[PDB]
């Protein structure tokens, strides 16, 4: 029996943008958002509205919301966001 | 002279005075002075090279002889200052006798010397013959020794050295580094070195580090250690970077239990020397698959568009071994601690089953069973140690090291000679993408030059980076011509033209 | 001859002075006619030409989408492209050099803009310098594919420019401001210049993407780059004890 302690591991972050793609959900924009993804019958597949910031970088409304909730900043690039469209 | 018109004549002939005292008395003899000149400058007589210089500025055209003589005595000196170097400690004695002999010369001109501003022109462009004294058509030591000995100066050591002499030390150090015209190489090694420094933990203070990324900012640029500084910002915030894992796996829904202490070190991947260049698909085991699946939740959650590569060359950790006894607790690589998981799977094991557990690549496997059995840490059950095709062996009971927190790996300093040509061949490819960019640039500019004024001006360009040669420039055009971007004139081939 | 020239883009090389012989023909026959010396050459041979050209490498355009990713479609076009050159040198009139690879590019990469500008995304984002070099020159000679690159490089470097001018350090913010927007331009310039030509379509998408971070506003907040730019001339003019000599301000 061999038990791992500490596994103090090193790992590269780069950018993985695809085109049309919700970074939140790493699925297409115009499809649905990955939380309303589940209970789908629940949802109404019109809710889930693309919003752009003025970074000109778009989400879904309910992804970059909860991100909203907990940051201010936009994740692709660490500026403060601004909604201009819906 | 001067007093005697001072006290005699008008005020308006003090100068023509002196002028034709001057130009008819150490100007007409000015032959003299200059046969001299070579000799009172090499046996280095200060009252008399203090005269003699006065002298010679007097004269209009007296002046720039003493420069040239002046200069070949600084070059004959750094020269055999620093061509008696041995291989005992050159990193810190190079740097050293070249700091010993700046100064001295320093404190020369500016002492007995007037500290003329073209005197000191001279002394910078011999010493930068000096420590650029290539071993002809073979290599250039400054870059790579001046890096070697940042990281000699701020590794962690048990010699002892203080945290302001060592900030004292690289204030000096930066006066030689500001005379090498190869920096690039002297930055691809500095990074290398600073990724070993930082990931391996072998950095005496973050202060010092930053420091030292400051203070080649100041000697060259932003531009110059900007992927240093971003090394050294991801460095700090990793610290964040854990702790916000940490509170990610507290507030979940059901308990985790990733059963390691997982401490991640992600890094950016633009900035690093750092490569999936071990290309071999490794197994993670299934403890660490665990934590590897719950940080890709954290890293695709807490932040977003960030594919998360990960490195299983620059990863250790520490793994016990309770099955002989608890003796101790080992820190190994994650490419010796799968075999090491593969052991616990069975004590019989061969080759084929590391090898459909890890689905790791031979010649990286090979390595670990030698890295594990030069320790002693396991012993072949075959005839012969080495590699073979059957490749049965199981654990060591005889292992009996009196440390409690015994390591296996050392592979913190490695600097093997293929990367080194590895990293050559990335400033080369570097200088080649530079050197394009300024051919580009000025044809873009101009569309009309000649071949010689055209390296003059590359030169004078790229002075401030590197010495590029005339076959790399001629490769740009090459290159370019393949791209179809560039072309030669169809009048003369001295010309060139735009596509 | 259009057998041979289709078996020469087959691999095999068949006899160059015969088929240019006969070539030559068409148009050697019509030396003695004051108006249109061309034209029976351009009916005889160079139509069928066009056309034989256009149905075979618009085969060979679909034969190449199959069994290569977009990476290596534009080696393999690239190849195409300089043979099609050396190829129509050697065979055809000078007259048709032109007709023969405008129609090859309208049936590799101009029929495929979709497809080209779909991976046109990642090929600026990831910074593929071989890649972005073979994108550039296959959609130049295209009239419609440039304005989309120009838009994915504006996008790129607007992303760039501002994750770089992205949550500076208060102590040295009029410092740091100034060279990450000179490390995106200086980067920028340089792989327009490698890669894209040095093209002032590509530069005037930088010169378009820096202005937008350079003037980037935070909410309910008004710009601060003419107060940063402002501090950045303060710092370096001052009397520097330590450092700055006068060779660096100027
Ligand atoms: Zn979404
Ligand atoms: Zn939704
Ligand atoms: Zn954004």
């Amino acid at each position: 029996r061999f038990e791992v302690k500490k596994w103090n591991a090193v790992a590269l972050w780069a950018w993985d943008i695809v085109v049309d793609n919700c970074a939140i959900c790493r699925n297409h924009i115009m499809d649905l958002c990955i939380e309303c993804q589940a209970n789908q019958a629940s949802a109404t597949s019109e809710e889930c509205t693309v919003a752009w910031g003025v970074c000109n970088h778009a989400f879904h409304f309910h992804c970059i919301s909860r991100w909203l909730k907990t940051r201010q900043v936009c994740p692709l690039d660490n500026r403060e966001w601004e909604f201009q469209k819906y | 002279e001067e007093i005697r018109c001072r006290k005699y004549l008008h005020p308006s002939s003090y100068t023509k005075v002196i002028h034709e005292c001057q130009q008819r008395m150490v100007a007409d003899h000015l032959q003299f002075l200059h046969a001299e000149c070579h000799n009172i400058i090499r046996q280095e007589k200060k009252n008399d090279m203090a005269n003699m210089y006065v002298l010679l500025r007097a004269v209009s055209t007296g002046l720039p002889h003493m420069i040239q003589e002046l200069q070949n005595h600084i070059h004959d000196e750094g020269l055999r200052a620093t061509s008696n170097l041995t291989q005992e400690n050159m990193p810190t004695l190079f740097v050293e006798s070249v700091l010993e002999v700046h100064g001295k010369f320093v404190q020369l001109i500016n002492t007995v010397l007037n500290g003329d501003q073209h005197f000191m022109s001279a002394l910078d462009k011999a010493l930068t013959s000096v420590v650029n004294y290539r071993e002809p058509k073979s290599v250039c030591k400054a870059p790579e020794l001046l890096a070697k000995y940042c990281d000699n100066l701020l590794k962690k050591s048990a010699k002892g050295m203080t945290e302001n002499e060592v900030e004292d030390r690289l204030t000096s150090f930066i006066t030689v580094f500001k005379y090498i015209d190869d920096k690039d190489v002297f930055q691809k090694f500095y990074a290398r070195m600073l990724a070993k420094r930082l990931i391996h933990g072998l950095s005496m203070s973050m202060d010092s580090e930053e420091a030292m990324i400051n203070k080649l900012k100041q000697a060259c640029g932003y531009e110059f250690t900007s992927k240093l500084h971003r090394m050294y910002t991801d460095m700090s915030v990793s610290a964040d970077l854990n702790n916000k894992f940490n509170n990610f796996i507290k507030n979940q829904d059901t308990v985790i239990d990733l059963g390691i202490s997982f401490q991640i070190y992600v890094l950016q991947a633009g900035a690093w020397p750092l490569t999936q260049a071990p290309s071999s698909t490794f197994a993670i085991p299934q403890e660490l698959e665990k934590s590897v699946q719950m940080f890709e939740l954290f890293y695709s959650q807490h932040f977003s568009g960030r594919k998360l590569t990960w490195l299983h060359y620059l990863c250790t950790g520490e793994v016990k071994m309770n099955y002989l006894g608890k003796p101790y607790v080992a820190m190994v690589t994650t490419y010796q601690m799968a075999v090491l998981l593969a052991f616990n799977n069975s004590e019989t094991v061969s080759y084929k089953e590391l090898q459909d557990s890890t689905q790791m690549n031979e010649k990286e496997l090979t390595k670990t069973i030698k890295s594990l059995l030069d320790v002693k840490m396991i012993n072949h059950d075959s005839e012969k140690e080495d590699i073979d095709a059957e490749s049965s062996f199981s654990l060591n009971m005889n292992f009996s090291s009196k440390r409690t927190k015994f390591k296996i790996t050392t592979s913190m300093q490695k600097d093997t000679p293929q990367e080194m040509e590895q990293t050559r061949s990335a400033v080369d490819e570097d200088r080649k993408m530079y050197l394009q960019a300024a051919i580009v640039r000025i044809m873009k500019a101009r569309k009309v030059l000649r071949h010689n004024a055209l390296i003059q001006e590359v030169i004078s360009q790229s002075r401030a980076r590197f010495n590029p040669s005339i076959s790399m420039i001629k490769k740009c055009i090459e290159v370019l011509i393949d791209k179809q971007y560039i072309e030669r004139s169809q009048a003369s081939a001295d010309e060139y033209s735009y596509v | 001859l259009l057998r041979e020239i289709k078996n020469d883009r087959g691999g095999e090389d068949p006899n160059q002075k015969v088929i240019h012989g006969v070539i030559n023909s068409f148009v050697h026959v019509e030396q003695y006619k004051k108006k249109f010396p061309l034209k029976f050459y351009q009916e005889i041979f160079e139509s069928p030409f066009l056309t034989e050209t256009g149905e075979y490498y618009k085969q060979e355009a679909s034969n190449l989408l199959q069994e290569s990713n977009c990476s290596q479609y534009m080696e393999k076009v690239l190849g195409r492209l300089k043979d099609e050159e050396i190829r129509c040198r050697k065979y055809l009139h000078p007259s048709s050099y032109t007709k023969v690879i405008h129609e090859c590019q309208q049936r590799m990469v101009a029929d495929h803009l979709q497809f080209l500008h779909a991976e046109c995304h990642n090929i600026i984002r990831q910074e593929k310098k071989n890649d972005m070099a073979n994108m550039y020159v296959l959609l130049r000679a295209v009239s419609t594919g440039l304005p989309h690159m120009i838009q994915e490089l504006q996008n790129h470097i607007h992303d760039e420019g501002l994750r770089a001018t992205s949550n500076l350090t208060q102590e040295n913010m009029p410092t740091l401001f100034v060279e990450s927007v000179l490390e995106v331009h200086g980067k920028f310039v340089q792989l327009i210049n490698t890669v894209l030509n040095g093209d002032q379509h590509f530069m005037s998408a930088l010169d378009k993407a820096l202005t937008s971070v350079v003037n980037y506003r935070e909410p309910k907040s008004v710009c601060k780059a003419p107060e940063l730019l402002a501090k950045y001339c303060d710092n370096l003019l001052k009397k520097s004890a330590k450092g700055m000599t006068e060779n660096e301000v100027e």
